[PDB]
């Protein structure tokens, strides 16, 4: 409760820095915002690690 | 008395050969289809009486071919 | 039970309830389109009669 | 702009040296009048109070 | 070997000329337009249409104006149907933001096949999976001829003994 | 004037205003607001063509 | 039914004071229909 | 004679019983007991493909009067005229900026078609003109090709298009066009297009029925769906 | 699928436009379902006990 | 007619590949063609 | 939409309608006699120097008046109020109604040019 | 598309879609595009055939990261998968290996 929206983002990028090979700034962010929305990104994304994962369900 | 049941007025719609609208009817038939109603399974048709039409013993309400077979049936097929 | 001028005036209003089909067909029923008229003759009286035991 | 021109002295001298500095447009006092004067909506006010 | 291998190169990095690009190649010429003597600008102004053919808008216009035209039918406009209901309301939303995206998203494949981009599959008579009996190895087929008049139902087995009859 | 203004009795003057009144009276606050329907302004009740 | 009718109809329009003149009419007072005649 | 319908709703309804009506039913009782135009047209007109509706042509003439609603086809008109032009001569310009004020006041619906048409006519009927189209003919390399080409640029640029890219489109079915050789270029048909903007204010380039036959109207008709000789479906 | 196969390696790039691409087709419940009148008049399922 | 239809489809039915042949022949083609009903009036 | 598109929102005065006659006339869509349509003749005009005049045949009176009243407002002209009238005698012949417009210190005509007259605002 | 009427059903045809799925191949001249359609392709259902297997060998033989271990095992599943290995398959494994 004490820690920032663009804190969180920050965060997220820093976990997923090496998960696309591509532009991160923006697959990464366009992931966050997918999953700030709410999209079944873990049913679309099963090649995902234990801890990318991780990261995005929390 | 008992003709005032039948005396209930029917307001008119608000706006803003025979019997054939142009429009629709000359409209092509290889691309509006050689159909005269929705092509949902006949068992939802009865013959209308009086009329030279066949309407749904449902009021609208159309169910699909999918809504009477099995899921996933092979040509809807029990 | 009414002559052709009244049933043809109460189909052609609203005083029978009766279902048009084709007027050179044998219609809907199965013994008419099978033999007609004297099948379904037969059909009536095999109903009525020809399924009792008869003691 | 309303509120500056129905504002008083102390009022409207705050408001002109607070924005003496703003790039506002140079509205004449007409919009000001036709947007003061337009209804308000009020199925815009339903939706707002049942949200 | 040379001549052969930079004609392939040629030929390879040739970007894909568009069914409408080389119809109206073929059919302008330079002396229709007037600049007769001038092929390079006639050359240029070729390959600007040509690759200008290519992009998005030009498919949805084409498409639109085929459809104005009247030119689809019920297949296509199933097609479109289901076009329409396969993208959700957020991806309607950010594709009507660009002027053309949603358009395209519903015409696709109308103005590939417009374009004539569309493949050219063969399509032959339906084929469809044995409906044999697997304990008796019989087939059932139907025989219906002069409306409700004759009526028949064959039912078919392999015979081993080579002496099979009707 | 007469042909703009076709007489009408007051016993079915009454019925034609006691017509916008109830149909006013079905309409809500809102959609009454919005459509500019009051009291001094004028409504129609019927539009159509046969 | 002519283009300076038009013109001169417009312009002894707006002379009234109480018609909004429209862009055009300014634009085509500043370039002038081309005349038949003269030549 | 006929009884009174009175198919009016005003002369059905009085005070007296608008009293008892009013109360069991008004606004409060109902609200209690009661719960991109092109593209809307189009997709207004292909749901109709759907398992519980029918493709109509109401739906088809609708989606087509929103796209054909514009006048491209006149802004086109007048910048095909204005290609032809020679931008150094000062004639040709007057001519030019003349031509492109009245494509703007059309596209801005200042003016309206009919006496835009009639200044156009009386612009490319003009002796200097037709001198100066005789010339960009008569020459053997000529700038049609970019004065059209750039028509249709800033025809995007200014916003005199439906939309931003439906003006090359355009120009790549003005040049296929061109290649039928109809007119020579420069010299539309006025006859023709005075035609048709006399009629038309705005330039442009088992059956089914609303109505079902009633058993007295009709003696022997069984209906639109109903087949006499069917067949065995699979 | 949750296994890797040898064909994936020759897979398109995984690109931010194509990532994207892949939720279009994703659409909300909300979306998916519309109340009408049929549904507000609905009959009963069971036998109902009382009118 | 209707004897040879009925063979024809089942042999589609038993064989799958013998569709083609049959189909190209029109041997499943059903006619929809029937006898005139009974009138009076004629 | 009764003022057309290229006046929408152009005018600065608030006309008034006067209704000049109304006739019964034969509209014949189909080879027959189609129907009768009420033929009505009216002009609308402001005492600022603008006016017009329409006239039309429809089904019904409202309709008729309503079209009149579209086709003068797209005829709508105007004259330079000045000197209150004209200073020069115009005389036109137009399918032989030949027309004099002279100036004069005082309105002289009768009532029904007077009127037109005064929705123009020629006071002399 | 699925078919949601009797009409349709008549004219799914699952082993048509062989042909479409070949045509589509060979509009398809990128061999990732290519591949992924494949795969859908083989996760649907639809019967493959001889021209599909013809023309993804004879793509697959020409890429820029493509091992001969992968287009065998590329040749072995489509071969399990029910395509009949003909003779132009055949050759194109032979200059390949």
């Amino acid at each position: 409760t004490e820690t920032t929206e663009q804190q969180r983002r920050r965060y997220f990028e820093t976990t997923m820095a090496d998960v696309f090979e591509l532009d991160p700034r923006k697959t990464v962010r366009d992931e966050y915002e997918r999953v700030k929305l709410g999209l079944p990104v873990h049913l679309k994304n099963p090649q995902y690690s234990l801890g990318v994962s991780q990261a995005v369900y929390d | 008395y008992y003709w005032s049941r039948y005396r209930m007025p029917t307001q008119m719609p608000k706006f803003d050969n025979e019997f054939i609208d142009p429009i629709d009817d000359k409209f092509p038939m290889s691309i509006r289809g050689p159909l005269v109603r929705p092509d949902v399974p006949e068992d939802q048709y009865v013959d209308s009486w009086y009329i030279c039409t066949s309407m749904t013993h449902h009021m609208g309400d159309y169910r699909p071919w999918s809504a009477s077979a099995p899921p996933n049936a092979f040509r809807f097929r029990p | 039970n009414v002559s052709y001028w009244t049933m043809n005036k109460m189909v052609r209003g609203g005083n029978l309830l009766v279902h048009r089909v084709h007027y050179t067909g044998w219609g809907t029923d199965s013994h008419l389109k099978k033999g007609g008229w004297e099948h379904r003759w037969n059909k009536v009286l095999q109903r009525n009669v020809l399924q009792y035991s008869r003691i | 702009k309303r509120e500056l021109r129905f504002a008083g002295p102390v009022g409207r001298r705050a408001i002109q040296e607070e924005l003496q500095a703003a790039e506002l447009p140079e509205v004449l006092d007409e919009e000001v009048n036709r947007y003061h004067d337009l209804k308000l909506n009020m199925m815009e006010i339903e939706r707002e109070v049942k949200a | 070997e040379a001549q052969a291998l930079v004609q392939r190169t040629l030929e390879c990095i040739s970007r894909p000329v568009s069914a409408a690009s080389r119809q109206l190649s073929r059919t302008i010429t330079a002396e229709a337009v007037g600049l007769d003597n001038a092929p390079g600008h006639y050359t240029n102004f070729l390959e600007w249409m040509g690759r200008l053919t290519e992009t998005r808008a030009f498919k949805t216009e084409h498409a639109l104006f085929e459809f104005s035209r009247r030119k689809f039918n019920r297949d296509d406009v199933r097609v479109m149907f289901e076009n329409y209901r396969l993208m959700s309301k957020a991806t309607l939303l950010a594709d009507s933001a660009d002027s053309y995206s949603h358009f395209y998203t519903v015409l696709k494949d109308f103005a590939r096949k417009v374009a004539g981009e569309d493949s050219r599959h063969q399509i032959g008579v339906r084929i469809d999976e044995a409906e044999v009996d697997p304990e008796t190895g019989i087939a059932v087929g139907r025989g219906c001829a002069d409306g409700e008049k004759y009526h028949f139902t064959a039912l078919l087995r392999e015979n081993r003994d080579h002496n099979g009859i009707i | 004037d007469r042909w703009t203004h076709p007489q009408e009795s007051n016993l079915e003057q009454a019925a034609r205003g006691s017509a916008v009144l109830a149909k006013r009276l079905s309409m809500t606050v809102s959609e009454m607001h919005d459509r500019q329907e009051t009291a001094e302004n004028p409504a129609t009740l019927d539009r159509f063509y046969y | 039914y002519e283009p300076w009718e038009h013109m001169k109809r417009m312009g002894r329009l707006v002379g009234t004071g109480f018609y909004i003149p429209p862009e055009w009419y300014n634009h085509f007072r500043m370039f002038p229909p081309i005349n038949h005649n003269f030549q | 004679n006929f009884p009174a319908h009175f198919i009016k709703s005003a002369f059905t309804t009085d005070p007296l019983k608008e009293k008892q009506k009013a109360r069991f039913s008004s606004g409060g009782e109902a609200m209690r007991e009661v719960q991109d135009t092109e593209f809307q047209a189009l997709v207004e007109f292909i749901e109709g493909a759907s398992y519980d509706q029918l493709i109509s042509g109401r739906r088809f003439k609708k989606v087509y009067d929103v796209l054909s609603e514009n006048d491209d086809m006149f802004i086109w008109l007048c910048h095909t005229a204005m290609s032809v032009l020679n931008p150094g001569d000062m004639r040709s310009r007057l001519i030019y900026n003349h031509l492109r004020i009245l494509a703007e006041s059309v596209a801005s619906g200042e003016m309206t078609q009919r006496t835009a048409f009639r200044f156009f006519e009386s612009a490319v009927r003009s002796p200097a003109y037709r001198e100066i189209a005789k010339r960009q003919l008569e020459g053997g390399a000529a700038t049609r090709l970019a004065g059209i080409s750039a028509a249709a640029d800033v025809m995007r640029r200014m916003g005199l298009t439906r939309r931003p890219m439906s003006s090359y489109f355009e120009l790549y079915q003005r040049i296929v066009e061109r290649s039928e050789a109809m007119t020579p270029w420069g010299f539309p048909p006025l006859f023709q297009f005075e035609e048709r903007l006399s009629l038309e204010p705005r330039l442009k380039f088992r059956r089914i029925f609303w109505i079902p036959p009633t058993w007295n109207r009709a003696g022997r008709f069984l209906g639109p769906h109903v087949t006499l000789y069917p067949g065995m479906t699979p | 699928s949750n296994t890797e196969h040898f064909l994936d390696k020759y897979e398109p790039k995984r690109n931010a436009d194509t990532v994207a691409d892949k939720y279009r087709t994703t659409k909300q419940i909300t979306e998916i379902d519309k109340w009408t009148r049929y549904d507000s008049a609905r009959a009963d399922n069971y036998r109902p006990l009382s009118i | 007619f209707a004897l040879r239809m009925a063979v024809a489809n089942a042999l589609v039915k038993l064989i799958p590949l013998t569709r083609i042949p049959l189909k190209k022949s029109g041997l499943l083609s059903v006619d929809r063609r029937r006898e005139r009903g009974q009138f009076p009036g004629y | 939409d009764l003022i057309p598109k290229e006046h929408r929102g152009r005018f600065l005065c608030n006309f008034q309608l006067n209704i000049v006659a109304y006739d019964m006339r034969v509209v014949k869509f189909s080879p027959k006699d189609h129907r009768q349509w009420i033929y009505c003749v009216l002009y609308v005009g402001s005492g600022k120097g603008i006016a017009g005049w329409g006239r039309a045949v429809a089904p019904s009176t409202q309709e008729a008046k309503k079209e009149a009243i579209r086709e003068a407002f797209s005829n709508i002209i105007a004259v330079d109020l000045e000197q209150e009238g004209p200073m020069y005698p115009v005389r036109v012949n137009a399918d032989g109604v030949r027309v004099l417009l002279y100036p004069a210190r005082r309105i002289v005509a009768n009532f029904r040019v007077a009127d037109i007259l005064c929705a123009f605002g020629f006071q002399h | 598309l699925e078919p949601c009427t009797p009409r349709e059903w008549l004219q799914f045809s699952h082993r048509n879609l062989a042909y479409a799925y070949n045509g589509a191949l060979r509009a398809c001249h990128s061999l990732p595009s290519m591949l992924l359609l494949y795969k859908e392709m083989k996760q649907r259902g639809v019967k493959v055939d001889v021209d599909t297997m013809n023309v993804l060998l004879t793509r697959a033989a020409r890429h820029e990261h493509i091992q001969v271990d992968d287009v065998f095992l590329l040749f072995d599943e489509l071969v399990a998968l029910g395509a009949r290995p003909d003779l132009a398959a055949a050759e194109t494994l032979h200059t390949v290996l």
